């Protein structure tokens, strides 16, 4: 439903910002334990 | 040197097996006086007329009641808020009709509650201690004087006040509760986090203490046994219970200060009674819990229940059952 | 020790202490029947319960 | 004392923590909101809205009285 | 190095949140648990099965929002979200209180995981494990009010909501149709949790006012090391003053600790032990005596007698309302009800 | 009520069992096992991070 | 065969504060259950 | 009668608080 | 009052036998 | 009336704790054991025992 | 083969597979890519 | 150099993630009209 | 108690007494087994033995009376006497055959050690969970009615009441 | 009753009179710790 | 039988003394 | 004024045959008033 689209939204907005902003420290760490 | 000196030594006296100090010279005769009254009353006092209305409850053992129902009936409403010694009473048997063992006892036990408090300050300044042990008294202090003292003073009448008995006390709870909402009042929530509280933190300490004891005995015999009265060393490992406790929860959740944590269990539970002593105090002048009776109306304004509404409907059972002979009026107002 | 003719008899029943299997032994096996006795209880309990109903019976003092 | 992970204090008083947390905490609290001003939460958990308690055809509480036939009942409660 | 020993190692590693093997089974239910009373409270209604609003959707504040008891027509259906009744439907599953007999069997198993994981903890330590024993008192009286109470009686509905209200109503439905406050094994529990109250606060303000002066400063919380090994009290003066106040004073400092443990715990064993008498309606209801005093003789009244009179009330007033599947019809004519009020 | 009392038992008498090397108390150690962050391991001896 | 005496039999011990615990308990658990007793 | 039982047994529970306070094990420091 | 007949036999008995245990075992403590 | 007479009902009460908080402080600062027991002084190991 | 037995039988089958086994396989693999080094 | 990832990000997360969005949900319905 | 001192209650090697506990419930387990069999195959079915208390189900005529076992799903009926027959006949040979495991197989040494299988007090923690288990079991299906607790031996259930069973039938 | 008020009157006023003049009498004094105030 | 409704409990206690003070005196001897 | 202790204790005895005796005596005194007790 478009309901289930506008509240999961900020939800994708929110990871995706997270996951821009950490990423490469996220993707170091998981080099760092294989 | 004088004599009276030497009374004043002997009163204040830290070697006597019951310490007596000035509190108690207050303290024994209220306390004893209160005690004889009780036990004699208790046992043998004919009906008391509570509700003014003629109708004498039976309380005593010989009348009647077993252990669980017998009480001393509160003054009778007749008497309202009126001084009422034995001395006022054309016969004791008067006296004894209208409820003034109540007020008797009830005044006695005040007084010597009290001095008790004082004399535990007392006892601490003579044994040199810190002075704070009556502070944490005074919170049953207080909710035993809210039910015996304020709470007929904001009602208006001693026969208002908790009768001294088992299921006397339960009646003046479901009364209170039919009248007050007591359940619905923030502060009885606090004492109830309070006895709760108070009883998880006991039980948690005495579990973690229990649990970390040092090896001192061997397996036939009581571990208490490996504590020695009087000796200098721990009796059990605060930093093990703190391991345990920090690895049950998180690290930051657990003292590792005893001090810290004994004044924790010293005042959570002493806090949540001196909120609910303050609760039933307020109640006293009909300052009562939360009503949220009809407080959900759908869009046509039509009454959604909450489990509130259930509450009141057992509330008003209650309340229309109550001193079913003494209301002449459509409001209960004390 | 007193030796009597049952004990004599009963010896060689109580003379295992302490022996074992090394490592895990039956252990996956000891599981795998622990697994199907939880699910035999779930079916008895759902059955009891009206939470599983089957053909041919109900659940009731009938039958 | 330490277990081996950052100090909370030391995360939460870092620019980047509060970077990615401007937008993630507001961004959760809006979805909540969304979720339920949108009428959404009512559709999913079956709660009724303020003028579905009654409907016309029924006045009275719509207790549920069947052992397992429930969708139907609460079909006809509406 | 075999599987399971690599997974024991990493399950019992020293991290913020301990997990160990209990954690498998504690942390996943108590999760649901929590969720579940949030998500029932939050969002999810009664109208259905109580005819109530039950949630902060529909108006109701934190006092008054529950995870209300399934409706009565349930019985004792353990109603699995597949099971026959909601049928996999989520949205029915809420509507006929599913939400329930989750948050009480994902709680019922995630306490189950607390004690596994107080002795899983207690082992590693190298303590003994009374701290789990101690627990068995929440647990006694958890199965006894949520579980064995509903059981004995006729469905779920009858057991406490899990809610501020709700449980308030259940305690109110307790005293009037089960005479609860006179039951023996109720008064025992009083007795224990006071009791509890009592010792917690006494051996609070004792210790911090036999305190030893250990340092230079007011704050006398600076004045202990948890590696020291003196006392950082007097027993000896708390026993002389506790002697001389009360009469009698603790000189085991073991056996005091062990009393503290002691009472509250078995303070909730009996008041469960109570609660069980309960589920089958075996009450302390009546004194048979006074019952047939008062039948006989008109002028004969005690406060049991009128307690007796409250109950019968309350009943009378509430029973439409709290049990509405019964349908129960009570004309204002037969409400029982003192003169005026 | 007796199912009950015997879920008592049970955790009393496996406790007891399981514990059996502390009835009695703890050790006279006890200060470096139980601390946190020295090891990897709670209780493992063998885990320490020295760190 | 023999009667030999056995060697695990243990002194069993109730301090005073012990009795004294015991029979407040007996006594106060009379003082409740007696009301029921008698019903 | 059942007043006699009912004294009977509060009697016992205050002659005990009697002796265990007149008559108690004294602490001792060891 | 029509007590149960049997209330006073329980309840003295409740609260004699314990008594004597303790008593018993109290006595012969330091044997 | 019930606002007022609950609210200073409600604070003299607590101002009767903090009368007793700080009168036993005071006479324990005075006296000069208000931060503790000292060891080597404490009063009751000078004392007879009560029996 | 009614409905609430067919329910049941995939209770078994998605308890399992919802949540048991990717709990065991993800415990295993973290396990062993996150070993104790003594 | 700590890890960002970890049991205690897990635990964290697990509870402040749907206690924010519910406290918003909250305070929207702090504005329904019946 | 007089004779205490059994050299079977001795460890032949060391001279300490010693109980070898799982070969102990390895013979147990195998009586048991043998037991219940037994009881559901001769008893109950009443090929040597009276059988079972049956009765119709509104408790009008009872008996005693031989129970054939019913090995369909209706054995899982608790109403049902022929399942508590098949109970006897099949748990019976389950725990004969599982004694004979016990009898014939050592625990491995990760249980040995896990459970402290060389002490007895473990032996007494697990048979009370299975004991409350079973209190628990009892006191249900007294409570909710069983073919093995008829309404005409210990009467009618709060449920028969509450649903108006016997005021069905009646009319 | 007359005598009995009396009798209650005079007990009360010499606890209470006891109370007052020994709380006088240097109490601050009467402590194991420094007594000069 | 109309017995005495007192003699249940005079029986039961003029035996339960005596055999209680026998008893306390026998398991104490050697203290 | 000090609390000194006793000399004058002595131990009490009663040797397992006067046990014997001792409830042997209470229990046919019993089976003997007990009819009587009864009426
Ligand atoms: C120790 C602490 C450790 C921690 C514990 C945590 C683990 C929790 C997991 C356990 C959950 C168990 C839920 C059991 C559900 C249940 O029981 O559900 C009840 C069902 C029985 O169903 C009921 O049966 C009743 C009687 O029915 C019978 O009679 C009726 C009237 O005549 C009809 O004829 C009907 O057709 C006929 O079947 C009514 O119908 C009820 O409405 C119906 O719900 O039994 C059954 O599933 C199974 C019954 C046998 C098993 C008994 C075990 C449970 C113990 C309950 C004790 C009950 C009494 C004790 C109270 C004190
Ligand atoms: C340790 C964690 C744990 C535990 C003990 C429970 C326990 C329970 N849950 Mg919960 N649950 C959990 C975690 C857990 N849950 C999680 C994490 C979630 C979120 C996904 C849920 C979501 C959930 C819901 C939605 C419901 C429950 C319900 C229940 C109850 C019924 C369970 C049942 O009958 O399933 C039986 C199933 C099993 C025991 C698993 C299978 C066991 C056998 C041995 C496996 C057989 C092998 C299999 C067939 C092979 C196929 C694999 C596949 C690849 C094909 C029970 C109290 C119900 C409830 O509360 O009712 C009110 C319910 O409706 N659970
Ligand atoms: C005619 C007459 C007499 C009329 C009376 C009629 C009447 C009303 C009768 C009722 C009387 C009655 C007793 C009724 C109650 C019955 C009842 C409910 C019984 C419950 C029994 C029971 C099995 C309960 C289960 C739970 C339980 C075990 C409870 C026990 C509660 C309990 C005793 C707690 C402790 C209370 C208490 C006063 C403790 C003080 C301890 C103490 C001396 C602390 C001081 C101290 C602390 C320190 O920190 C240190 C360091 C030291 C050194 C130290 O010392
Ligand atoms: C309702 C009743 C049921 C009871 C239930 C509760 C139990 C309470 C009983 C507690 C009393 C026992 C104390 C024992 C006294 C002792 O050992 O020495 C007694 C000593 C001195 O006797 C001795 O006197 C001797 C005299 S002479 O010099 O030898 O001549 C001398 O050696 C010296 O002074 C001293 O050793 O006395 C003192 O210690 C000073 C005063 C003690 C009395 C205080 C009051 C007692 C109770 C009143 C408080 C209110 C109570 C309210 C209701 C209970
Ligand atoms: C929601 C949370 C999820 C819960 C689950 C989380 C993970 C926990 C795993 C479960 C614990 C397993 C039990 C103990 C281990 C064991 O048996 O020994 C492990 C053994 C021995 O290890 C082997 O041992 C060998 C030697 S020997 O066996 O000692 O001789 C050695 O050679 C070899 O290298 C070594 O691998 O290894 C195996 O045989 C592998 C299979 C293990 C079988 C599991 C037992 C139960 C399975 C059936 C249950 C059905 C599933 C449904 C559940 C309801
Ligand atoms: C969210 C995913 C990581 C959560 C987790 O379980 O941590 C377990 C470990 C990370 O913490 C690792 O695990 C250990 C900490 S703990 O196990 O989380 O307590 C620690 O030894 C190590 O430094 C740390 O990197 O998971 C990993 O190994 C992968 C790192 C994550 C990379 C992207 C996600
Ligand atoms: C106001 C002035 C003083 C007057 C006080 C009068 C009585 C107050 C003291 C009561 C003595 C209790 C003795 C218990 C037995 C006794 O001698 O205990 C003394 C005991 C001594 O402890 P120890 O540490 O010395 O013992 C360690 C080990 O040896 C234990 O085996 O202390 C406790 O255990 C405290 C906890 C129990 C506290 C019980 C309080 C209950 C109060 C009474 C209940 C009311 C019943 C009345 C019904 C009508
Ligand atoms: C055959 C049919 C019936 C058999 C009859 C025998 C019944 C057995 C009864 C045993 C009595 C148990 C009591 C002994 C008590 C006793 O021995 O003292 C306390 C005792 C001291 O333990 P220790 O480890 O120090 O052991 C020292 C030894 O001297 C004890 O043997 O510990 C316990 O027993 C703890 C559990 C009971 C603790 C009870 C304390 C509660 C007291 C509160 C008083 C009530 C006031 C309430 C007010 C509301
Ligand atoms: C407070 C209200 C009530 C108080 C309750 C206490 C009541 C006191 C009761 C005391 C019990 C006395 C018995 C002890 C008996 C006893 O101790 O054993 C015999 C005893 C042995 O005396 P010794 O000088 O050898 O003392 C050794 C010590 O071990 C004794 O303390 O001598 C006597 O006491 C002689 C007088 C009684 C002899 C009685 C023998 C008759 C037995 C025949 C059996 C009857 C069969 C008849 C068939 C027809
Ligand atoms: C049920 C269910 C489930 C689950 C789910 C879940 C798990 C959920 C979760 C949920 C959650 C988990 C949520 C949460 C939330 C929370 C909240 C709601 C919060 C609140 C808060 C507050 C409001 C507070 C306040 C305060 C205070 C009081 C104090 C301080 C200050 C402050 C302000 C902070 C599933 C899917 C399986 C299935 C179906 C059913
Ligand atoms: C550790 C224990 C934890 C276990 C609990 C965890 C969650 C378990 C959830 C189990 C859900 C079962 O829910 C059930 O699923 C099956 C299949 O999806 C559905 O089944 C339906 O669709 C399938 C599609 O193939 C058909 O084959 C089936 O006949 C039909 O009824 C049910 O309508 C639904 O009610
Ligand atoms: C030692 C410390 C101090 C102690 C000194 C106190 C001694 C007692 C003096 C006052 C006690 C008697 O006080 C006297 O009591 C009688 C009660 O019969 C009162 O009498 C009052 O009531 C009576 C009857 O109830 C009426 O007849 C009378 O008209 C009225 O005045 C007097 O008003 C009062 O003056
Ligand atoms: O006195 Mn006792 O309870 Ca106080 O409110 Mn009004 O008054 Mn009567 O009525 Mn409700
Ligand atoms: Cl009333
Ligand atoms: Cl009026
Ligand atoms: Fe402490």
């Amino acid at each position: 439903d478009w309901r289930v689209i506008v509240v999961v939204s900020p939800l994708l907005i929110a990871a995706t910002w997270a996951a821009i902003n950490i990423g490469a420290a996220a993707i170091r760490q998981l080099q760092d334990v294989l | 040197a004088s004599l009276w000196e030497q009374f004043c030594q002997w009163v204040t006296s830290t070697n006597n097996r019951i310490y007596v100090g000035w509190f108690g010279t207050l303290m024994i005769p209220t306390l004893l006086t209160a005690t004889t009254c009780f036990i004699i009353a208790f046992i043998a006092a004919p009906p008391v007329d509570i509700d003014g209305i003629r109708e004498p409850v039976a309380g005593s053992l010989l009348y009647g009641n077993n252990i669980i129902s017998g009480a001393v009936v509160p003054s009778s409403n007749a008497i309202g808020l009126h001084f009422y010694p034995i001395w006022e009473a054309a016969s004791l048997d008067e006296w004894l009709y209208n409820g003034g063992p109540y007020q008797l006892v009830v005044f006695h036990f005040l007084i010597g509650i009290f001095c008790y408090m004082g004399r535990q300050w007392e006892l601490s300044y003579r044994l040199g201690m810190r002075p704070w042990i009556c502070v944490a008294y005074s919170a049953p202090v207080s909710a035993a004087t809210a039910v015996f003292l304020i709470y007929p003073i904001g009602q208006g009448s001693f026969s208002d006040g908790m009768p001294l008995g088992i299921s006397g006390t339960f009646n003046f709870m479901i009364n209170f509760q039919a009248e007050h909402n007591i359940l619905m009042h923030p502060f009885h929530m606090l004492g109830v986090a309070g006895v709760f509280g108070g009883s998880l933190f006991s039980a948690m300490h005495g579990s973690l203490v229990t649990s970390s004891l040092v090896r001192e005995t061997t397996e036939v015999e009581s571990q208490n046994y490996g504590y020695k009265f009087g000796q200098e060393e721990e009796t059990y490992n605060i930093v093990a219970a703190h391991g345990y406790f920090g690895r049950l929860i998180f690290q930051y959740a657990s003292f590792n200060n005893s001090r810290s944590l004994h004044f924790f269990l010293g005042a959570w539970p002493v806090i949540g009674i001196w909120f609910t002593a303050m609760g039933v105090s307020t109640m006293a002048f009909n300052l009562n819990g939360f009503n949220f009776n009809q407080s959900i109306l759908d869009s046509q304004g039509r009454v959604i229940g909450t489990w509130a509404d259930v509450l009141n409907r057992a509330n008003i059972g209650f309340e229309v059952m109550h001193e079913r002979n003494a209301h002449n009026f459509p409001l209960d107002l004390a | 020790a007193q030796r009597t003719r049952l004990g004599d008899i009963l010896r060689p029943l109580n003379s295992e202490y302490g022996k074992v299997v090394p490592g895990w032994g039956t252990t996956p096996v000891m599981g795998v029947f622990m697994a199907l006795f939880l699910v035999f209880l779930l079916i008895i309990l759902q059955i009891y319960n009206s939470s599983l109903i089957l053909e041919g019976f109900s659940v009731d003092w009938a039958g | 004392g330490t277990t081996g992970e950052r100090p909370f204090s030391d995360i939460v008083t870092s620019i980047r923590y509060w970077v990615i947390h401007s937008i993630t905490i507001p961004m959760l609290f809006i979805a909540g909101w969304l979720f339920v001003s949108t009428g959404l939460a009512y559709d999913a958990f079956g709660t009724p809205r303020p003028d579905e308690y009654f409907t016309q055809t029924r006045q009275e509480l719509p207790i549920l009285q069947e052992r397992y036939d429930i969708n139907q009942e609460i079909q006809e409660f509406n | 190095r075999g599987w399971f020993d690599v997974l024991d190692d990493w399950l019992k590693r020293d991290r913020f949140v301990f997990i160990g093997w209990s954690g498998l089974l504690l942390f996943p239910c108590a999760f649901m648990a929590l969720g579940g009373w949030l998500t029932g409270t939050t969002f999810v209604t009664s109208w259905y099965t109580h005819g109530l609003a039950s949630s902060y959707l529909e108006g109701a504040n934190f006092l008054t929002v529950a995870v209300s008891s399934p409706a009565d027509a349930f019985g004792h259906s353990l109603l699995f979200l597949w099971g026959p009744e909601a049928q996999g439907n989520l949205t029915r599953w809420f509507q006929i209180g599913g939400l329930w007999p989750f948050v009480a069997l994902h709680g019922a198993f995630g306490l189950i995981g607390f004690m596994l994981r107080q002795f899983e903890i207690s082992r590693l330590v190298g303590i003994r494990p009374y701290n789990a024993i101690a627990f068995s008192g929440p647990i006694a009286v958890f199965v006894s009010v949520f579980l064995m109470y509903p059981l004995g009686q006729s469905s779920w509905f009858f057991a406490p909501s899990f809610g501020v209200a709700g449980i308030f109503r259940f305690i109110l439905f307790l005293q009037g149709f089960h005479n609860w406050t006179l039951n023996p094994f109720h008064m025992m529990g009083v007795a224990g949790i006071l009791g509890g109250a009592l010792l917690c606060a006494i051996h609070g303000a004792t210790v911090e006012n036999t305190l030893f002066e250990d340092g230079e400063d007011s704050n006398t919380f600076r004045a202990f090391e948890p590696t020291q090994a003196e006392e950082t009290y007097s027993m000896v003066t708390a026993n002389r003053f506790w002697s001389q106040i009360f009469g009698i004073a603790f000189s085991n400092k073991r056996w005091l600790h062990f009393f503290m443990l002691f009472v509250p715990v078995t303070g909730l064993w009996m008041s469960s032990v109570g609660i069980v008498g309960l589920a089958l309606n075996l009450r302390a209801y009546d004194f048979v005596s006074q019952e047939l005093r008062a039948a006989e003789d008109p002028e004969f009244e005690t406060f049991y007698t009128k307690n007796i009179l409250l109950n019968e009330g309350m009943r009378a007033w509430m029973a439409p309302q709290d049990q509405p599947h019964e349908n129960f019809i009570f004309p204002e004519e037969v409400l029982p009800r003192g003169n005026a009020l | 009520v007796f199912a009950l009392l015997f879920f008592f038992g049970h955790i009393w008498h496996g406790s007891r069992t399981l514990f059996r090397d502390v009835f009695a108390g703890v050790d006279p150690g006890l200060e470096e096992q139980v601390e946190f962050g020295v090891f990897a391991k709670v209780g493992d001896l063998s885990t320490r991070k020295e760190a | 065969m023999d009667r030999n005496s056995n060697p695990n039999r243990q002194p069993v011990e109730l301090n005073r504060t012990s009795l004294y615990l015991g029979l407040l308990l007996v006594a106060v658990l009379g003082i409740l259950f007696s009301s029921y007793f008698f019903n | 009668m059942e007043s006699v039982a009912y004294i009977l047994v509060l009697t016992m529970a205050l002659a005990v608080l009697f002796f265990a306070i007149a008559f108690r094990e004294p602490p001792r420091i060891e | 009052m029509q007590v149960n007949n049997l209330g006073f036999i329980a309840s003295i008995l409740f609260v004699l036998v314990p008594t004597v245990f303790l008593l018993i075992l109290f006595i012969q403590t330091g044997k | 009336r019930a606002w007022l007479a609950t609210s200073h009902f409600v604070l003299g009460f607590f101002f009767l704790v903090g009368h007793l908080w700080h009168a036993g402080r005071a006479r324990a600062a005075a006296a000069g054991f208000e931060k503790g027991i000292d060891r080597e002084t404490e009063p009751t190991l000078f004392m007879p025992d009560l029996d | 083969m009614t409905p609430s037995l067919a329910n049941f039988l995939w209770s078994l089958v998605l308890g399992a597979a919802i949540v048991l086994i990717p709990a065991t396989v993800g415990l295993i693999f973290i396990s062993q890519k996150d070993k104790i080094t003594r | 150099t700590y890890p960002i990832f970890t049991v205690r990000w897990l635990a964290v997360h697990t509870l402040a993630v749907p206690s924010v969005f519910f406290v918003g949900a909250i305070a929207a319905m702090q504005f329904i009209q019946r | 108690w007089v004779f205490w001192d059994l050299e079977l209650f001795v460890d032949p090697r060391t001279g300490e007494s010693a109980l070898d506990l799982p070969k102990m419930f390895g013979i147990h387990l195998f009586l048991s087994g043998l037991l219940c069999f037994g009881f559901g195959a001769f008893h109950l079915t009443g090929v040597w033995g009276p059988g079972m208390w049956v009765s119709d189900p509104y408790g009008l005529t009872g008996h005693v009376q031989p129970v054939a076992p019913e090995w369909g799903p209706a054995g899982f009926n608790p109403f049902n006497p022929g399942g508590v027959v098949a109970h006897h006949i099949a748990a019976g040979i389950v725990g004969i055959i599982a004694g004979l495991f016990h009898l014939t197989v050592r625990p491995p040494e990760r249980l040995y050690k896990a459970l402290r299988m060389g002490n007895i007090e473990t032996v007494l923690s697990s048979s009370i969970a299975a004991v409350f288990f079973a209190a628990f079991v009892v006191a249900g299906t007294m409570w909710y009615g069983n073919a093995t607790t008829p309404i005409e031996l210990f009467g009618p259930t709060r449920y028969q009441w509450d649903k108006g069973y016997f005021q069905e039938e009646i009319q | 009753m007359l005598t009995l008020k009396i009798a209650v009157y005079i007990v009360v006023g010499l606890f209470i009179s006891l109370f007052i003049f020994g709380f006088l009498s240097s109490d601050p004094t009467r402590n194991p710790g420094r007594k000069d105030f």
